[PDB]
């Protein structure tokens, strides 16, 4: 009144989940990153 | 007309667009739309023309 040996496990495992949140947001080549965005401006072929 | 070299823009807003007096009409030669498909211009909306 130390505990970095538990820290460094909620700390990596909230950095991994933050970086599977944030690459919904690339476009890995295409027009949008939204798929909404695709559907709505596009027909299906 | 004005020749490909001083080609004239005119900007198109405030206004609703309807492309159905224009897809329903069969009178040019050719209609070839990138990034969208004509058919589903009367859905979207547009910041400029």
């Amino acid at each position: 009144s130390a505990l970095g040996k538990l820290q460094d496990v909620v700390n990596q495992n909230a950095q991994a989940l933050n970086t599977l949140v944030k690459q919904l947001s690339s476009n890995f080549g295409a027009i949008s990153s939204v798929l909404n965005d695709i559907l709505s401006r596009l027909d299906p072929p | 007309f004005a020749s490909v070299y001083a080609w004239n823009r005119k900007r198109i807003s405030n206004c609703v667009a309807d492309y159905s007096v224009l897809y329903n009409s069969a009178s040019f030669s050719t209609f070839k739309c990138y990034g969208v498909s004509p058919t589903k211009l009367n859905d979207l909306c547009f910041t400029n023309v």
